[PDB]
């Protein structure tokens, strides 16, 4: 958001990698949320061959998912970076990996600071 | 009763009147010339004059190539008028197909008329008898000038109108239904179009050419009909065909059978996994994933409860939808029923054959005493 933000004061638009997933419904928008690699539930049920003559349908212009031998990314978001794209992580999670990391480093902080604290309650406290 | 080849569906007209005469001078007592609808307006048919000119089914044919609806049967009918005679043509067809009415109201009056329609009260044909089977199909047909007895068709409702209208042309020459004997044989006789079920004591195993869509759905549902379990289809698209089409019958096939298994029928200078994930895409999945599911020992169904398998190999495929089967189950191949050549890329083999689908059949009984476990496709296999 910060960046979208900065972008937004300095006039860029937004780059046309707005890559879509294997499902459709990945966007930079909401590809964070709970639900990963997983399509929404809607009122409408979801047009395959719609999609299949959206993308392009018997003009040969499709991105077929096979693997091949070769070393070379199937998926498209890889293109761009040296070794692969960022492993998939959602908010929640994020969130609460920090969370863990910060009362980690504090615990730690702790443990090489000695039992010596502003707290005055030693001992039940520190257990 | 030989029939030369052609590479075209309609000969040239000079060239088969030609091998009419031929015959006709010593070896064949009568040489009828019948073409289909495409034929008749290229002129193949056209040219040559016809004693009985009959539609069996009446509809808009080659409406993109001749650009209008209709033209197939005003062709038919002038063909039918240039050369006519008092009480010698027959005008059977089905009295609900408003093109057949619209062609036997062109021509001469004088030629004979009459209606094959089982549901229609005027034509005075109805089955009146409940006896349909994949084996035989046989009808009480109850008419004054249609014959008593009809023929086994493979069909609920087309091989019946095939027969009915057959029995018109039938009895036409010989009033008696005795005669109707060697016909009725001959229908039953399990011809090359949609294929009857082996002969083998074993579940149904039918090969029909379902090269489209509609056709597809339509065999589908002749084979739920009388479907009484589980169906099995096995299916594949062509290398360079339309890819329109993939999506669609991937799905069409997952709708209405419970298990169906993708493989590549004619490969056609296209990769198979190519066309695969194309055809997969239909129903939501990608060669990834399958691949994917498919490490996993699990396959997970699709939502709608049916399971979708894929294969490459198209012999390995067949062999392992003939070999898993039910009592009441039946297995359906669409790929190729009129047509024993499989190319992949420039080299064409034809070992692809329905003899391959009975020694599957033949041979199941080996692979059930070891302890193969035909019920999935990941096959489980002692230790």
């Amino acid at each position: 958001l910060e960046a979208l933000e900065a972008m937004a004061k300095d006039n860029q638009p937004i780059p046309p990698r707005a890559m879509i997933l294997s499902r459709k419904y990945r966007t930079l928008v909401s590809s964070w949320i709970e639900p990963l690699q997983e399509e929404a539930e809607l009122g409408y049920e979801i047009d395959y061959i719609a999609r299949y003559v959206a993308e392009g349908g018997l003009t040969g212009d499709r991105k077929r998912w096979v693997p091949r031998r070769g070393k070379t990314p199937l998926d498209p978001d890889a293109e761009g970076f040296i070794y692969s794209n960022p492993r998939e992580t959602s908010f929640k999670q994020r969130c609460l990996e920090e969370w863990r990391l910060h009362h980690r480093k504090l615990l730690k902080t702790l443990h090489n600071e000695g039992p010596s604290i502003l707290g005055k309650i030693s001992e039940s406290d520190y257990i | 009763d030989n029939k030369l080849e052609s590479p075209h569906t309609t000969p040239d007209a000079v060239l088969v009147q030609k091998l009419m005469a031929k015959m006709v001078h010593n070896g064949t007592e009568a040489l009828v010339m019948e073409a289909s609808s495409h034929g008749l307006a290229l002129g193949r048919c056209d040219k040559v004059d016809f004693d009985i000119a009959v539609f069996t089914n009446l509809t808009r044919d080659h409406l993109d190539f001749h650009g209008t609806e209709e033209e197939y049967r005003d062709a038919k009918a002038k063909l039918f008028a240039r050369m006519v005679d008092p009480a010698r043509h027959r005008k059977i067809v089905n009295i609900d197909d408003p093109n057949a009415a619209f062609f036997l109201a062109q021509g001469n009056p004088d030629v004979p008329i009459v209606t094959f329609a089982m549901e229609n009260k005027s034509a005075d044909v109805h089955p009146l008898k409940f006896q349909l089977s994949l084996f035989e199909t046989q009808v009480l047909v109850n008419t004054p000038q249609g014959i008593l007895e009809i023929s086994s068709g493979l069909l609920g409702r087309h091989n019946i109108y095939n027969i009915l209208a057959a029995v018109a042309v039938g009895i036409a020459v010989g009033a008696p239904l005795e005669d109707i004997v060697k016909g009725i044989e001959e229908v039953d006789a399990v011809p090359g179009r949609c294929e009857l079920i082996d002969e083998e004591q074993a579940f149904g195993v039918i090969v029909d050419y379902a090269h489209t869509p509609d056709a597809l759905s339509r065999l589908l549902d002749y084979v739920r009909e009388l479907g009484p379990r589980r169906v099995i289809t096995v299916f594949g698209c062509a290398g360079e065909s339309d890819r329109g089409k993939r999506p669609i019958m991937a799905k069409i096939a997952t709708d209405k059978s419970d298990v169906t298994i993708l493989t590549s029928d004619n490969p056609k200078t296209e990769d198979p996994l190519d066309i695969l994930d194309d055809m997969l895409a239909g129903v939501g999945w990608s060669m990834q994933d399958y691949l994917k599911h498919g490490e996993n020992d699990y396959y997970p169904p699709l939502p709608n409860g049916h399971r979708l398998f894929l294969h490459d190999i198209r012999r390995v495929a067949v062999r392992c939808a003939v070999a898993m089967g039910e009592e009441g189950d039946i297995v359906v191949v669409a790929g190729k029923g009129h047509e024993t050549y499989q190319i992949e890329g420039d080299k064409k083999e034809f070992f692809d054959d329905r003899e391959e689908c009975r020694e599957a059949l033949q041979y199941v009984d080996e692979l059930h005493q070891a302890g193969i476990d035909t019920s999935e496709f990941p096959w489980r296999l002692p230790e």
